[PDB]
């Protein structure tokens, strides 16, 4: 017997329903306190909604915090969701690599999949921005 | 056999007596900081002391940090606790997904409450949100 | 603020036919079992049709089949309501907003559009997350081969849904030049 | 056979040595930290440094980031040291729950040691709040 | 018999190709957030995009963010990164805890490497900061 | 000023005479062996004793025994020179100190002392390390009954590098102030 982890293989915690809705989520929170934090006053505007929203779900901090209630309380649940979803990932991860060592280290093949996206990520972003320096030139 | 995941099945790995706990004690550190904030100085309101405690125990960065003592002592106690619950949190829930006494990758349907309360919270937020405009005219 | 105009009624047009389609067909999932085929189908929302087995090209309204995916087909009816209810949501915002442009002197009507579109986003999304809790949780306790497959109308939700909040945040930043101007 | 967790169980994880270790350089790298930051050239006294060495250490940001050279080599060192101390907390604890269900959520006895160290950190600083009121007027 | 720990023995959990790979992701990124701020805008130099990346590597808040999309993508893409990388170790090193091949309290030889990486790391910048005042005068 | 030269020249010195004391004693830590005592011993930094077993009221310099707890008496050996090296920082830093406060005019001494203090406390934290992972690696390796507890020499040490770096501290304000003046 032989085998050897494929490409994208860290999705395998989480099965890819909860991917969409988490992407579905990001989105809808990000919009909904948009929306929150238009009317009833910010610097929430969509992009740095979205931003803010990109932030809390890495658990990597923000620059800034919503000050009204409604943008906290969706602060809060979005918050709480991330929480049990970076929680779950950990958890049923280890479950995966002990029940498989139970049947040594992680080799390059597991995660290539996220150093492929990261080179991709920043290739894309560098096109970006050679994009917006054409545009903001004009 | 495999009983039907629950929609708070992420409640299992603690106990209800430590949620029950978990809420008391962020209303006390609340109202201690509070209390410690206005007597011995307002940044920290009942407000923002709440939402420095909830930030505080999702690990998300905060804009508020106390600049006394007095209350430092309560926000470093409450790092303190918050990292052991979710530490606690996270392994319980490892074992959980090891062992299964009466792995596969994740279902949706373990985290559906999760999704439901997010969806919940975004609604409440929106109706909080309308109250507040149809108020502030007013 | 014509261009965001156009923009905003063109993804509200699209919403309402991304979810008038999808709720339309009859194309949700492909479910088959056999022993290592027994019999394949394809399940929408309302009706369910089979194209292999014994009774192949009948199409059956939802009442030969084990008993799990006739759990399955139950469970599908308690999440039927939430894409109703979001295709009756994104077809007053669609109304509302092309009242709204064809008439300019009101301007309140691009905000109660916005509203509409957003929340038949996330009832669309309460809708799909209920009917994939629902399907999981029916095989999650079957006792053979058994394989489902999701078709092209779940994709046509899922995109759906971008289309809505997309349509719902240019709505709201038309709303804000409207009373800007 | 029965058996009940003891107060303070949630140091079973590491040794104690481990804790008295991290004690040690939790504040000697606030020192440094200091040191390098007085001398040469900010907001980083001896009690800032203190507190931002609590706050990284917690994984709970900090108000204040180090800009000199030898101050972020402190802070990334402190960083590293940190992730590596409560990833290992976190894989432990996770090994012991799974090899104690091996052979059942957490209940309020194994955190009671927990919380009994909130409600002290909350008594000592009202206590403190109070030293300080009476000091600061005179 | 059970070897005798290393003193980098906390490297175990992560092959040393992965941590090489991470090294020149860690390069890469600051190098190309350095370019997309300085062409297409400078408060993001090359010392403070490596301290940027190394602070969201080690989810730590960060005193700057991104105010560009170019920049955001790098930035989230990194988090993405860092997280899905700091879940995989945590869950390889419960994995090793857990199960033994040829539980109790983690020992303080285990852990000893980080102490000598942190000692290290302190007498560093204090002969950085020596320098650098020697140098100043001058 | 007067008082903060006081209690750094004050933590300097109890600093150097805990140090001092627990480099000259000999009770780091105690272990014992027996069948379920054959011995019981403490065991300092250069001669250990034994109060119990066959060989009772004999010290016997670092050269009866398992072959354990004699490797372990090896590995002490290693960890050796680190506590001597923070009491001779310390020491450097109590003369550097109390040269310093008897010459006000002079104001660079109290810079110096608070970076050799801080230098000796790191050296010290270094040590206790070494130690404590030497006697674990070793235990850890063992093939009877073996307890091992640790005495009031290692408090004395611990308790002593945090008044080295309480006195670093303080030195440093010190010197800050003197420049201020």
């Amino acid at each position: 017997q032989k085998s050897k982890p494929g490409v994208f293989s860290f999705l395998d915690p989480l099965a890819y329903e909860i991917w969409m809705c988490i992407v579905f989520a990001y989105i809808g929170v990000s919009v909904v306190l948009f929306l929150v934090s238009r009317f009833s006053p910010n610097e929430f505007g969509i992009f740095n909604s979205l931003w803010f929203s990109l932030g809390a779900f890495m658990q990597q901090g923000c620059d800034i915090s919503p000050r009204s209630l409604s943008g906290r309380i969706v602060g809060g649940v979005w918050w709480f969701f991330t929480l049990i979803i970076i929680s779950s990932y950990t958890a049923n991860l280890a479950a995966f690599l002990t029940v498989e060592r139970m049947v040594s280290a992680l080799s390059l093949s597991n995660v290539a999949g996220v150093f492929y996206i990261l080179i991709g990520g920043l290739g894309l972003a560098m096109l970006v921005a050679l994009i917006e320096f054409c545009y903001k030139s004009r | 056999q495999k009983s039907k995941p629950g929609v708070f099945s992420f409640l299992d790995p603690l106990a209800y007596e430590i949620w029950m706990c978990i809420v008391f004690a962020y209303i006390g550190v609340s109202v201690v900081l509070f209390l410690v904030s206005r007597f011995s100085p307002n940044e920290f309101g009942i407000f923002n002391s709440l939402w420095f405690s909830l930030g505080a125990f999702m690990q998300q960065g905060c804009d508020i940090s106390p600049r006394s003592l007095s209350g430092r002592i309560v926000g470093g106690v409450w790092w303190f606790f918050t990292l052991i619950i979710i530490s606690s949190y996270t392994a319980n829930l490892a074992a959980f997904l090891t062992v299964e006494r009466m792995t596969s990758a994740l279902s949706l349907s373990n985290v559906a409450g999760v999704f439901y309360i997010l969806v919940g919270g975004l609604g409440l937020a929106m109706l909080v949100a309308l109250i507040e405009f149809c108020y502030k005219s007013r | 603020s014509r261009a965001l105009t156009l923009l905003s009624s063109v993804f509200g047009a699209c919403g309402l036919l991304l979810v008038g389609i999808a709720v339309s067909t009859d194309y949700w999932l492909y479910m088959e079992e056999g022993t290592v085929v027994k019999m394949a189908l394809h399940a929408g929302l309302w009706r369910v049709c089979f194209f292999a087995g014994r009774e192949k090209g009948r199409c059956v309204a939802s009442e030969l089949v084990t008993e799990n995916t006739e759990n399955i087909l139950k469970t599908v009816r308690t999440a039927t309501p939430f894409p109703m209810v979001s295709l009756f949501l994104v077809f007053t915002a669609f109304v509302i907003s092309n009242i709204g442009h064809i008439r300019p002197q009101r301007t309140i009507l691009a905000f109660v559009s916005g509203i509409f579109f957003i929340l038949s986003g996330l009832s669309l999304v309460v809708g799909l997350v209920l009917y994939i809790s629902s399907i999981n949780d029916e095989v999650m306790n079957r006792p053979q081969y058994f394989h489902y497959r999701y078709g092209w109308s779940f994709a046509f939700a899922a995109s759906s849904f971008l289309l809505k909040e997309g349509a719902g945040v240019m709505s709201v930043y038309l709303f804000t030049k409207r009373y800007a101007e």
